[PDB]
């Protein structure tokens, strides 16, 4: 009756959950802006996903409050680089760390 | 005895070391007398003035009791506040401060019990100690992990596993989804499993799991050794094989050894996990001992990246304040005084990085929303039974724990009351995770 | 839980490690259940059988409770006897044995209190540890001192003395007649007095006193350090300058550090004085902690030539048996079981040399006949107040103590009841010693 | 002489070292006198009491003969059983125990011959020595080899091969199917072939064979050197180039050197193959010498992963018991007394890992079913002639040996009498292996 | 087998290594066949030509038997003379030569017994080994002792003496008149007496005796250790404390370790005393083993200043030739062939210095004229019983031995037959030496 675990590559936080839709991404961005963090967009190759430094999409959205623009920038990154893994981050300046970091598209 | 070592009027300097002692005195003895007794025996140890006393500045080199307070709910005990000049201690020696504070005062015969509740480390003395080798944020940057608490597991049984079998437990645990696995406080080098074989097979398993998952993996390899030479050799071998984190028992191993290992870890870029074995012989008795908040301050002064602090959920709702207070002491830069949470002194840490909080012991998928709500992202959750007891295996248990963690983190980020809606959130996550579903079925 | 980890029928092997725990359980819980709980949590830590458990020999790798006894005079507590295979521990690691025994069992929530009363070290495990670097007889041969207890003194105040002033206290103390002086447990290297200057001036004073007296002199130079590197550097400097003995704090400094220092002392021919600072936070509570007899066994396993054991005279006549029992544990080769003296197990030491007994704290010339009668020749008597408080100075106080010691030793050798005739013997000695006479006049 | 050093009533302690000597005395001398003579000359060496004798505990520090037995079939010899306190020897020194036992007693003029048959190592003394660096199970885990005996080969001729030619013999031998190849006991560093070139070319060949086969490969690189510095340098170079196993001559090289090399191997994770060169000058004579079972105990105490024990099949059916007995001594944890197999004492090894048994010398494919049935899976079978003499080459010979080994192992697993059906099993295997078929045709 | 490895016509080169084997073959086997068998198994080990054999110069790289001689008085044995090219061995490796000669040939099943009688070391191979660190003449120059044999003593009992008591035996022995005292082959570092304390107290006693006498003194401090690291540490400590001579057990310790220690002694200017423990298990059997003359050659090749050779007087008058022959082998630069004395080969030593001959075991003042006449001035006479058994003490016994030695030396110098007039010479000396007189009275 027991079932075997099917092994596959994973992508940090939220990778063990089903891929997020627009509503869930918007909720995460709203959380990020509610915590005072600056949303950021990164992309890198699937084989280079483990890189510490991804290609930076434009600049971090300091003081940005519109989740619609954040999601539109995510989609623009996807359109410009369609084979690239895309990650959403949130900068915490006080802690000098990232309060949130997860991939939106897992590459192909 | 009275007028000499207790000054009600004395205002303590910002560089003074302050200690709070819960004195349960013998009935009939004077409160101020007992306070001066703790102050004297912790600083000078005598009252009879000898000819060598007159060669020194007696007004300076002495500990003084400056305030006595009633203990709420305990008429048989009182709080004694004692100020110590910073000159009385070796700079950067938690060993020396600890010895000066607790060497002989607990053997005082005129008190029924003595508890060291809180100790104020001034920023001047704080700036001298090395502190945590890396800290929470630097460890997060090194491990490339953000936005969620870390997951750990203690490999069980504590006895019997060969190097390869222990490695083949660690490998499934890591490949299942846990960020870390944990060597037990008992496992340093036993006849059934030698330390070098441990390190080699553990590194092999960690590398295999990291390659097969795509996430940075680690194992707290225990370097607690009979000798500092052996401990340094084991840590150097761990670095040579590439282990990113090691573990030490800072109480049984010793504060001197822990400080040396922390300095070595800061020098060599190796993360340090700290286990709090034996802490119960010291901090459990309510009327005699030294508090775990003081032990936490001592540990973060000595150096360490992780520290066991308790599961918090393991206590009743009305007994969580002291645990939360020492959690704040371990993690935060400045902790204001809070009598309800047991913080007796304002504790300024300056730039010293925080230490990850480790929750371990009898916790599984059901406690998890409460664990997330209480600890926040800057914590490590350990699942020994909650991972090894999974009917489908270590990998399935780790996957269940990871899925539950990610679901709870996302629910908290969405603004939901994760403790109020924990069952609904976990069920919704289990609709996509059979391993998680069977995990709740097992541990309901 | 019951049938699995407690076997009434089990007969413990001569190589098994045996531990006796005084369990003060929560009312209503089963005695055998609590005994198995201590046995399990000190050996394996769990009852739920996981799939990794079946990969090992569960019948072998576990601690078992084989006997439960009532505590005389305490109906709320019982004695649990647990046997541990020698295979469960690293060979020659007091750190590992101590961790395995006391890591988590004291945090057990189903018992109100847990005390580790006695631990049986089998000769097989004893033969692996280095033990005391020199031992009583080898130290006596090296120092050329026979037929009398050794005399020591703690230099006070603990604070304020410069290197030269501390040396000019040590010099008068040694030239007065004491065989040794003692660095305090607080003094390792403070801003007012650095360790190198301590070692240099102390060696100068010791050499001057030895030259002016004609007797071998020593000072327990404290090498307790924040780091093992610093400790080894200080010990090496002491050897380089020629100091015959050093001192370590084996509890606050750590068991690993103490074992390493003891091995270094055995290698380099340097005597090791051991101070028992903090021991009270552990061994004072009658219902929770680890006994000082167990701490004494651990210390003599780790290594040390001297050890503080208490003044014995400081307790009432009806409370001296446990102190005498751990004195015998420290000094004698084989200590038979003695429930009256608190010796729960037959303890065979083989060829491991004994450790000098140190009596210190509030003792002067009047306690001395009792001290001699109780301790015998193989002990060190420390006179901090009884030497520094002498109105004529440290040298006069030391001369008084030495004259009293020699008179008491000769009186014991003549067959007199020194405790019954102590006042007469001391007065007869004072008829030839004005310093001794004024010493009794001061401390009467 | 008689009453002083032999006690019929003495019951030997569990920590006592027991030795059994086959004494072939001069006709007319007393059996008890000769037993006391061996006991005295092996412990104290004299009977005349000198003034320095009275300074010691003569009753303790002496070896005593407690039992005399007749030798079955030899009326001219008798068995002397002698007990030695554990205090008489350095802890963890096979060199010191061996010297104390055999320094002078074999030169005794009142006996025609003296043989040391068996020696009892108590668990207390066993726990002190390091023992085998890895052991059978740890070596199996490291090499990823299970369920069959290991295969080895000695590269021949012993003389003339350059580094590259020796490597091009080793490469074909390994790629043919043997798990290991073996450096000869003569080859450490000769003018025709230097040791560094040996190590480099051997490592190249081993890596190439491992890559081309898919199985872990090794070569017992000889590190026996004129000096311990040279031996340590060669072992360090082997580790640096990545050789998984080295070889030492533990008798000609020396017990001290072998113990040091074994400790280094345990420290550095390098397997140790032990060759028993010269053993025949010692263990061959039936009336004078030290038995190979005692040599095997000494070797496993010193440290080693492999050991030559003989081919067993090389003796008649009625002369195999002693070889099997010392095989059990080398491999098993506890060997009960067995007079038929030559085991005179119960030998408890505790947790010390076993040592692989090596069978070498004049054995080929035909002896193989008997070799498997006798040795079991925990053995190494060496085929020097049986591999190099193959008409199709080293690779074909190794393939033949491997196919025969796998067929015999499967036949044993199926429950067949492999010795009774050896020819049928080998022929059935040869129906699928032309190399094996031509191997039997060559060696029939 | 016959034509291949034995050449009657072969004339051995001056650089060839020659070995003489006494073969006691199984009845019926051919003498030339057995000779070729020893030659082959000691050089190549096989007869079956494999394909790797054809890659080498088989005519060169092989040992050949060139002469077979009858054994006088033994019709069941014959002498086999075998020549070995110098290319077959590592340069300067007694270990490699010894292994090549005796690795497997003694296990040959076609011979009942095999004895290695003599081995010829060519000057070319001799010039490569370091040889004795100092030699007889250099040691005499360093110790400022000429014209008489040296006197030594073994400190007894072998067991029980503490460091100070052993030193207080050594001190009286040296101050009595002996040039040296001797550590026993059993004493390296025991629980009752550690090696560092041995070295310190022995050096103190030696310095005191030298100061009080006016003659250079020494003690063969035993540095035989379980590990070469420990041996080198002990030797370095002996040099640091100033000990002029140390002792090693070159058979039990090992030839590699002995060669390394001899090289260290030559480098550091420390004299080396060599004890021959275990030699009896090897050289006693007349039909199987390796001769003590071969062992003496091996020892002097490895390095050593002293060597035990036997007391010579301990054998009958008709059995002294072999002992004298190996004495000449040890001491003289060129020893011609002498079948009566057992010298089978001309042995050219070139410039390698001789080694002092040590006579020890059951010898006292009465044997002394014979000892002087037999050994000459270049020998060391050891008096364990003859010094410690003196009724007036060690100093008196040493004085008696020294007076007897000086009297015998002067009598020999005057041209008297010291063996014929020994009693008269000793009595005349005793007329001026009461200690000597009572010594003869005790040992008559």
């Amino acid at each position: 009756e027991m079932q075997d675990y099917k092994q596959s590559l994973k992508y940090e936080t939220f990778s063990y959950l089903p891929p997020m839709n627009a509503e869930r991404i918007r909720a995460q961005i709203k959380y990020a802006i509610a915590q005072g963090w600056s949303p950021g967009i990164e992309h890198v190759e699937v084989k280079n996903s483990m890189n510490q430094y991804w290609y930076m999409w434009k600049l971090p959205f300091f003081g940005e409050q519109n989740v619609d623009n954040v999601l539109a920038e995510i989609e623009a990154c996807r359109s410009a680089y369609p084979t690239h893994q895309v990650k959403l981050v949130a900068y915490d300046n006080y802690a000098q760390s990232l309060g949130l970091a997860f991939v939106v598209y897992r590459g192909n | 005895y009275r007028q000499t070592y207790w000054m009600p009027e004395y205002t303590p300097l910002d560089s003074d070391i302050l200690a709070c002692f819960k004195i349960t005195p013998q009935p009939g003895v004077d409160r101020e007398e007992a306070a001066a007794a703790v102050a004297a025996e912790s600083s000078t140890g005598t009252w009879t003035t000898v000819w060598t006393d007159l060669l020194t500045d007696m007004d300076y080199y002495k500990g003084r009791a400056y305030r006595i307070e009633d203990v709420p709910g305990d008429d048989a005990a009182f709080y004694a506040f004692i100020a110590y000049p910073i000159d009385l201690f070796e700079e950067g020696s938690v060993v020396n401060v600890f010895t000066s504070l607790v060497g002989n005062v607990f053997g005082f015969k005129a008190v029924r019990g003595l508890r060291l509740e809180d100790v104020r480390f001034p920023l001047a003395y704080v700036k001298t100690c090395g502190g945590p080798p890396h800290g929470i944020q630097v460890e997060r940057d090194k491990m490339n992990k953000y936005g969620r608490p870390l997951l750990g597991c203690t490999i069980k049984p504590k006895l019997g596993l060969s190097a390869k079998n222990y490695g083949r437990a660690v490998y499934e645990c890591l490949r299942g989804g846990l960020d870390f696995t944990k060597d037990d406080e008992n496992i340093n080098s036993q006849p059934f499993m030698r330390w070098r074989d441990r390190f080699l097979f553990v590194q092999d398993a960690t590398e295999t799991a990291e390659a097969q998952t795509g996430e940075r993996k680690g194992h707290y390899l225990n370097v607690t050794a009979p000798t500092p030479e052996e401990m340094y050799k084991r840590a150097e071998f761990a670095k040579e094989i590439g282990a990113p984190i090691i573990m030490h028992d800072y109480i049984t191993g010793g504060f001197t050894a822990n400080t040396g290992l922390a300095k070595w870890c800061q020098d060599n870029g190796v993360l340090l996990h700290i286990h709090r074995a034996m802490h119960a012989v010291i901090d459990r008795n309510p009327n005699h001992g030294i508090h775990f908040r003081v032990l936490t301050k001592i540990l973060r002064l000595s150096g360490g990246d992780h520290l066991h602090t308790g599961t918090v959920v393991g206590k009743l709702e009305g007994d969580r304040a002291s645990t939360l207070g020492w959690i704040d002491l371990l993690r935060e830069s400045f902790i204001p005084e809070d009598r309800s949470r047991g913080i007796f002194f304002d504790q300024d840490w300056g730039s010293m990085p925080g230490v990850f909080a480790v929750a371990s012991g009898g916790i599984h998928v059901w406690h998890m929303p409460a664990l997330v709500n209480i600890f926040g992202d800057d914590s490590v959750l350990q699942f020994g039974g909650g991972t090894l007891g999974h009917p489908w295996g270590n990998a399935a248990g780790a996957a269940a724990n990871r899925v539950a963690l990610e679901a709870c983190v996302e629910a908290r980020n969405q603004g939901r009351d994760i403790e109020k809606e924990g069952k609904e959130i976990l069920t919704a996550a289990a609709q996509h995770s059979p391993e998680l579903k069977i995990a709740m079925e097992t541990w309901k």
